[PDB]
This record gives structure tokens, C-alpha cells and sequence, in this order.
């Protein structure tokens, strides 16, 4: 959508698969800045969004 | 300012009580295997201050 009026997402309640995010080959930046991404799998949370 | 300062950032393993190591070995930080060439998957495990 528009920029000024970008679109958000509330997701819980599901298995998070990085897999794909780690094989991807087509984007031009993949970088977490709060936690490390080997350090995703074994944390669990309460929401993301 | 000054760059001239730099430390150990990545490892395969953390050391014992006063090891010593100066070697420059291209962490496998991505999920390709590093053959001796930089990238955004292979990383150099010094950085400066």
C-alpha cells in the first residue's frame, strides 16, 4: 500500500520457519539488529509483529 | 579519529583461561560454505573500534 499508510500485521500462535529466510537468494538485505539470527530457533516470544 | 584499535569478533569456539590466537581463518557465518572469498554470507572475524 501506500507509504504514508503502510500495512502491519499482528501474527502469533504459529511455528516461525527461517529456513526459507536463510535460502533465500533474492533479497537485497536480510539483518536482525536486537537478537542474532542463530539465536532465533530457541528463543520463544509472545507476539510478533 | 583513530581505527588502528581492533578486537575478535566471531569464533568457532570461545577460549580457555589465556589462549592465544591471531589467526584470520573466514567464519562460515552463512549458510554457504566460505571458499576463501568474502560475501554477505562470510564475514572476517576482526573488527576495529
Amino acid at each position: 500500500a501506500s507509504v504514508y499508510a503502510w500495512n502491519r500485521k499482528r501474527i502469533s500462535n504459529c511455528v516461525a520457519d527461517y529456513s526459507v529466510l536463510y535460502n533465500s537468494a533474492s533479497f537485497s538485505t536480510f539483518k536482525c539488529y536486537g537478537v542474532s539470527p542463530t539465536k532465533l530457533n530457541d528463543l520463544c516470544f509472545t507476539n510478533v509483529y | 579519529g583513530n581505527y588502528n584499535y581492533l578486537y575478535r569478533l566471531f569464533r568457532k569456539s570461545n577460549l580457555k583461561p589465556f589462549e592465544r590466537d591471531i589467526s584470520t581463518e573466514i567464519y562460515q557465518a552463512g549458510s554457504t560454505p566460505c571458499n576463501g572469498v568474502e560475501g554477505f554470507n562470510c564475514y572476517f572475524p576482526l573488527q576495529s573500534y
